[PDB]
């Protein structure tokens, strides 16, 4: 998904490249350094947002997002935290392993 | 079945505590051939084990998602049925696998 014109939860909500993009995307497999046996929860990604991102914008808001119809406060009545942790583990497969 | 699927019923039904996804959160805009819905009841300690590629005692033997499962999964409180102090059984899946 780290490529011009792609869609998905990262291309849409965390990081987007412009369609007219010149540059290089270099991905390294980092399991040795980022994974923990209990899970590395220092890395968070945004799963909920109201709209798609524009090129090179950085949304660092932590305001609670609601997927439902009744405007709620706090967490759990259809109000969700916009970010979710991913516990990286040495035992995950190639597609679930961390990459830098 | 001349069905158009609206997921406002699901947000209205109950205050779901867990709602994970791999596609998108609205999950209504999206067509697909089948929704192949599955349901079951789990202890609220292994909820994070119902995920693509996630190892654990739950799901790895009972119900697993192999990889790139459409992520959308949801979980809400079952206390209205679970009230017996000694327990019962009706909704249980295969306990574990050899
Ligand atoms: C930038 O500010 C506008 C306010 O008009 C807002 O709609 C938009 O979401 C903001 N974007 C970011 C990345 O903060």
């Amino acid at each position: 998904q780290i490529a011009p014109g792609q869609t998905g939860n990262i291309a849409d909500y965390n990081y987007k490249l412009p369609d007219d993009f010149t540059g290089c995307v270099i991905a390294w497999n980092s399991n040795k350094l980022d994974s923990k046996h209990s899970g590395n929860y220092d890395y968070w990604y945004r799963s909920f947002r109201k709209s798609k991102l524009k090129p090179f914008e950085r949304d660092i808001s932590t305001e609670i997002y609601q997927a439902g119809n009744k405007p709620c406060k706090g967490k759990g009545p259809n109000c969700y935290f916009p970010l979710e942790s991913y516990g990286f583990r040495p035992t995950y497969g190639v597609g679930h392993q961390p990459y830098r | 079945s001349n069905c158009v699927a609206d997921y406002s019923v699901l947000y209205n039904f109950a205050p779901f505590f867990a709602f994970k996804c791999y596609g998108v959160s609205p999950t209504k805009l999206n067509c697909f051939t089948n929704v192949y819905a599955d349901s079951f009841v789990i202890k609220g300690n292994e909820v994070s084990q119902i995920a693509p590629g996630q190892t654990g005692n739950i799901a790895d033997y009972n119900y697993k998602l192999p990889d790139d499962f459409t992520g959308c999964v949801i979980a809400w409180n079952s206390n209205k049925l679970d009230s017996k102090h000694s327990g019962n059984y009706d909704y249980w899946y295969r306990s574990f696998r050899k």
